């Protein structure tokens, strides 16, 4: 009952009840008798590192490891990931990250869980370095972006023309020098947007005075 | 022999480091648990950094425009170097700036808009009404004194 | 017209009672359709993408899949998988449909106006060779399909064939606005003039 | 005489312009309080055309009237943008 909702809330992108409920499975799975408990205090123990990871706390990995149940009882491939991803995140290295799910690829693989909030993760990893970057530049070439973010030319290219979608800068990507201008300016006034409906007003009320001129005619 | 060391840092003119080392070099170099120690030999190494972390405040306040070229020069730095502590001091909330890659010029600046720029222009006007009416009351009073 | 359509089919997903009416994954198609000509990105993945009601139904025959794959496209900015899914909506989804056969002709072509001019929102510049070969094209095909859409306008796009980029004009700004007024100011200027000579008459 | 003066820059007060934030205020939220205005005055002249004059305004809002506060807020801030229009116009030429 709890590893289902734990999971779930996992998916909705709580990780502060994600980890409440899968340490409360944590308890029941490890210390009653084993026929796939085996199997499943290895799992929810992956799942409790990787919402720490989430958060951006990953002390709290390093507190939950040691040999006795993590390296000792449950000791997987899956447990030195989560400390790669861990280490990566907190860097900013969006480069270690990348070198780190290649090698623990078979892990990947094999649940969706993990495989779900690694692109989440890479996301958001992303957009965060992205920012530190183009906030106290504009005009900035995209090959000085890729080196610092760890990423091919091209691969930044491609991310910049969707953040301008989304608008969470609103600039332009200029491809035939290749720089960046990121335009935080407003393109609006109000005095425009509430004119816009104070005519519009008038052109319904003209319609209404129409009916009433009808006996004249 | 403390008062030359502070005396740079409270006022905001331009400083720049292969001269401020020199000076202080036979006199809190060589005092220890300044410059010069062991572990305050290391800080001698960033006493660089304060230098010119201080010289950009005054820069911004006063270029609104100015090559880059021209700022590695003041800093006493390379390119590379430069463009890292402007990065930075933006984060930091002491300045706002906006820096160019292809190596053109660096503009340091803090928004304004429309409505700002004509509260000023509204201001001016005020006063120089208030200037010529004073004017016009020592001229009254002239024709008392002659 | 279809503004009114995806209002009322989007939430003929939720709920459903059918007396001689057509088939749930028959509605279901529908909606996407509607959807899709509608709404824009942020609206749009939240409504046909995200349906707890869709995402239940999974597609099983040829019409609702082909109809899908092209909605996520859009969305995703995929554009190379997007004309092979734009071209099995033609056939399979437009045409065969009695209420879309007559409009087969204008929502095609409207979508090819907007995955462009979606491209063109996040551009000031972009090479010619580089934006064909995303869509699978040819430049001197482009070029010609560019210059059936732009007069008419919904790109907001010029080509300067000579320096061998596609140049994007911006004019959104406080200029945007000001034509916006000015027009649905011009229809108020006759309208008053119409009616009024018509009473100083009597 | 004694009583009908006031300073000697009050003689020399239309030259003293406002804050441009002040006045945006004031384009603001005329245009804004109107289109409320407007929607109230739409609601009246949907019915309001049966008999008894008195019956007809009580009944679908011609008390209170909106036509007649709709062209007067209309008016009291259109007399006053002729004059900033030409307060900014003499001050930008004459000073300079």
């Amino acid at each position: 009952l709890d590893l289902m909702s734990g999971i779930l809330h996992c998916e909705d992108k709580d990780y502060k009840t994600a980890f409440s409920y899968f340490f409360e499975s944590f308890e029941s799975y490890h210390n009653l008798t084993t026929h796939n408990s085996y199997e499943k205090a290895c799992q929810v123990l992956k799942y409790m590192l990787l919402s720490k990871i989430m958060l951006n706390l990953i002390d709290d990995v390093k507190n939950i490891l040691n040999a006795k149940y993590t390296k000792e009882t449950y000791q997987s491939r899956g447990i030195d990931a989560m400390k790669a991803v861990a280490e990566a995140y907190n860097n900013r290295s969006l480069l270690d990250f990348n070198t780190a799910l290649k090698q623990y690829e078979k892990e990947l693989m094999g649940d969706e869980l993990t495989r779900s909030h690694f692109n989440a993760l890479y996301d958001t990893l992303l957009e965060s370095n992205l920012c530190k970057i183009i906030e106290p530049f504009e005009c900035v070439e995209i090959s000085h972006i890729s080196k610092i973010i760890g990423l091919d030319t091209q691969q930044v290219e491609g991310k910049l023309s969707q953040m301008i979608l989304d608008k969470i800068f609103y600039g332009v990507l200029d491809q035939g020098n290749g720089w960046l201008y990121v335009y935080e300016t407003p393109n609006q006034d109000a005095t425009y947007d509430s004119a816009l409906e104070l005519v519009g007003q008038l052109n319904k009320v003209v319609d209404q005075l129409f009916e009433k001129a009808s006996v004249l005619y | 022999s403390q008062e030359s060391l502070v005396k740079l840092f409270t006022t905001n003119e331009l400083m720049r480091w292969p001269i401020v080392q020199k000076t202080y070099e036979p006199v809190l170099n060589e005092d220890d648990l300044a410059f010069g120690g062991e572990a305050n030999k290391h800080h001698w190494e960033d006493l660089q950094k304060r230098v010119i972390e201080h010289n950009l405040r005054v820069i911004s306040e006063y270029y609104s425009r100015i090559t880059l070229l021209r700022l590695n020069e003041l800093l006493d730095l390379t390119e590379s170097q430069t463009e890292t502590y402007i990065s930075d001091l933006v984060n930091q909330g002491i300045i706002y700036a906006k820096v160019n890659r292809p190596a053109k010029i660096v503009n340091f600046e803090k928004p304004k808009n429309s409505s700002q720029l004509l509260n000023e222009w509204s201001h001016n006007v005020d006063e120089l009404l208030e200037h010529i009416e004073t004017i016009g009351h020592l001229i009254t009073k002239e024709e008392i004194m002659h | 017209n279809f503004k009114e359509a995806a209002k009322l089919l989007v939430d003929s997903l939720a709920t459903f009672t059918s007396i001689e009416l057509t088939s749930y994954e028959s509605i279901a198609t529908y909606a996407s359709v509607t959807g899709l000509f509608t709404l824009e990105r942020t609206d749009l993945k939240s409504k046909v993408i995200d349906s707890p009601e869709l995402l239940s139904l999974i597609s099983t025959t040829a019409a609702l899949q082909s109809i899908s794959s092209l909605t996520i496209s859009l969305y995703a900015s995929d554009y190379a998988s997007y004309f092979p899914y734009l071209l099995e909506t033609y056939a399979n989804v437009l045409i065969p449909c009695k209420y879309l056969n007559r409009h087969a002709d204008f929502f095609v072509r409207e979508m090819r106006r907007k995955v462009y001019a979606q491209l063109l929102e996040s551009y000031k510049t972009l090479s010619l060779k580089s934006m064909a070969s995303a869509f699978g094209v040819s430049v001197a095909f482009l070029d010609n399909d560019l210059g059936k859409f732009i007069p008419n306008k919904q790109l907001n796009c010029v080509i300067d064939r000579v320096n061998g980029i596609v140049e994007t004009n911006r004019p959104d700004n406080k200029n945007a606005q000001y034509h916006l007024l000015v027009k649905q100011g011009d229809g108020l200027l006759t309208k008053l003039q119409k009616y009024g000579a018509a009473v100083r008459l009597t | 005489k004694m009583l009908m003066n006031l300073h000697k820059e009050q003689w020399q007060s239309g030259l003293k312009m406002y804050d441009y934030e002040e006045k945006e205020e004031s384009n603001l939220a005329a245009t804004k309080s109107m289109v409320k205005i407007a929607e109230q005055y739409s609601k009246r002249i949907e019915e309001e055309k049966e008999l008894t004059e008195e019956e007809l305004k009580t009944r679908y809002v011609g008390r209170q009237d909106p036509k007649k506060h709709l062209s007067e807020t209309a008016d009291e801030t259109l007399e006053n943008n002729i004059v900033s229009v030409l307060t900014a116009g003499v001050n930008s030429v004459a000073i300079k």
